């Protein structure tokens, strides 16, 4: 049983701006077993409404996700994406940066 | 179109 | 250009309780076309694609029929692999199974592929040939030893230069709008001071189809790997596909740095210099 960490990108669909609705992914890539925990945070919380892709996987059989959901950035809100696998000690959050 | 063969290991 | 269908399968185990869940997808180039979860309640093979859509009943019928018979096999590898590794009964394990052909500018066969993988390795693969197997272990040469006895090879290579190409080509038509339509990237820069004598800058491609890019940066007309950092590709979730790739540089230098995108949609590369 190979165990290999996930890579995550946090980003939003299209180039943000405060007050435009938009959506938020979270990219999961690289990862084996497929068994992953994936949520998108506001302000810390858990984003209800969240849809995923159909598992797939890459080359060298390391599977891939995209987690996603609609939002509005704004000055004030902060976004997140939350992940946990058997690779992890912690479950490890990312923020999202409209730069990256 | 999927292949028909679905022979085991 | 070239193009490809292709079909990746994973099956995992439930020890606790259960069948194992099971993943089916199919894809041309790089647009998903079809798919299939055991988890989800139609229990047919659905479709992800408009130009699929355009599929009869008949058509929808047999991919169902053949995408179960698919996760009957997992199942069973599932069982037969536990006993060949000597493994309990009570961790998950994995199955993957990926199939498809490529062709060329001409429409014409290029080249096929069928390949398995167990717990995230590759177990037995079909050599470039499609005559011959690739056995990664002494588990894969049992399954290598009895496929060879089962005209296993020819049946998967009589798929992939046949069947496999022959719907290519139907889907690659039908689906022409999208499918043999190249979207370009756009590209920008973006500046973000890391410092007060220190900038990134950074080289965006969005919006793209097919996947495939090269980003890369230059500093006064030469490659420039140290200081840069490359993100994977990524999907935007609409199907295209993004990617980006930065730089630090000292603040007042932007000038002499250049970014370089290639990709197929372009008939010439395009050069971005920051533009204060
Ligand atoms: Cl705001
Ligand atoms: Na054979
Ligand atoms: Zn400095």
């Amino acid at each position: 049983m190979i165990q290999r960490t996930p890579k995550i990108q946090v980003y939003s669909r299209h180039p943000a701006e405060n007050g435009k609705s938009n959506f938020l992914n979270c990219y999961v890539s690289g990862f084996h077993p497929s068994d992953i925990e994936v949520d998108l945070l506001k302000n810390g919380e858990r984003i209800e409404k969240v849809e995923h892709s159909d598992l797939s996987f890459s080359k060298d059989w390391s599977f891939y996700l995209l987690y996603y959901t609609e939002f509005t950035p704004t000055e004030k809100d902060e976004y997140a994406c939350r992940v946990n696998h058997v690779t992890l000690s912690q479950p490890k959050i990312v923020k999202w940066d409209r730069d990256m | 179109r999927l292949n028909e063969v679905a022979n085991n290991l | 250009g070239s193009h490809s269908m292709r079909y990746f399968f994973t099956s995992v185990s439930r020890p606790g309780r259960g069948e194992p869940r099971f993943i089916a997808v199919g894809y041309v180039d790089d647009t998903q076309f079809v798919r299939f979860d055991s988890d989800a309640a139609s229990q047919r093979m659905e479709p992800r694609a408009p130009w699929i859509e355009q599929e009869g009943p008949e058509y929808w019928d047999g991919e169902t029929r053949k995408v179960k018979a698919h996760s009957q096999t997992h199942r069973v590898d599932l069982g037969t692999l536990r006993g060949y590794y000597n493994q309990s009964e009570a961790g998950s394990h994995t199955v993957q199974r990926m199939y498809g052909c490529d062709v060329g500018s001409d429409w014409r066969f290029l080249r096929g592929y069928h390949q398995y993988a167990y717990d995230g390795k590759d177990y037995i693969a079909l050599k470039e040939d499609l005559r011959s197997w690739t056995a990664a272990d002494m588990a894969a040469q049992t399954t290598k030893h009895k496929w060879e006895a089962a005209h296993v090879a020819e049946q998967l290579r009589a798929y992939l230069e046949g069947t496999c190409v022959e719907w290519l080509r139907r889907y690659l038509e039908n689906g022409k709008e999208t499918l043999q339509r190249t979207d370009a990237p756009k590209t920008h820069m973006t500046h973000h001071a890391v410092s007060d004598h220190e900038a990134t800058l950074r080289c965006w491609a969005l919006s793209f189809y097919p996947a495939e890019i090269t980003l890369t940066w230059q500093r006064d007309g030469e490659d420039q790997t140290q200081d840069t950092e490359l993100v994977e590709t990524r999907p935007a979730g609409d199907g295209t596909f993004q990617k980006w790739a930065a730089v630090v540089v000292p603040s007042g230098q932007e000038q002499r740095y250049t970014c370089h995108v290639q990709h197929e949609g372009l008939p010439k590369p395009l050069t971005l210099r920051w533009e204060p």
